């Protein structure tokens, strides 16, 4: 009911719509998370157009080196991405 | 706002 | 524009409105993070009405133990929200 | 959804 609480509930909900795709649904696979910062994402963030784009984001986010992005590499994506967005400002 | 892509990575 | 732009937008916002009040406005003292607590999650934690449990709250949060929360800190608070979610679910 | 607070701490 408060913004923070609308964020929290929109960070689960929009991993699981992505996530639940394909495979693990508990993970992002590339071609997961590519349409997730595609669509989700694109005031932030360039629209990832190269292969080459989406691999070297996995390899970033992937901390565990599974392959995949789990909920909790997500959020340190969150964290990177909301970080970056002060500054600017 | 493009916040991108080496900042990041 | 999208929901999890709109959840990285209020992210930044509520955690500001917070750190600003007082002190140092880049970081949450304990009065800043218990009213943040109270006044904007109160549908996910329990009111906080005894000083230890800010007092506990706090030594979890201060990860570089400078007795404040600042916006790193905060983010990994929000990541054990988020994941504490779900489950339930 | 109470989610609280030794879990948490
Ligand atoms: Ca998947
Ligand atoms: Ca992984
Ligand atoms: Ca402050
Ligand atoms: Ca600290």
């Amino acid at each position: 009911m408060s913004e923070l609480e609308k964020a929290v509930v929109a960070l689960i909900d929009v991993f699981h719509q992505y996530s639940g795709r394909e495979g693990d649904k508990h993970k992002l696979k590339k071609s997961e998370l590519k349409e997730l910062i595609n669509n989700e994402l694109s005031h932030f963030l360039e629209e990832i157009k190269e292969q080459e784009v989406v691999d070297k984001v996995m390899e970033t986010l992937d901390s565990d080196g599974d392959g995949e992005c789990d909920f909790q590499e997500f959020m340190a994506f969150v964290a990177m991405i909301t970080t970056a967005c002060h500054e600017f400002f | 706002t493009k916040i991108d892509w080496n900042k990041i990575l």
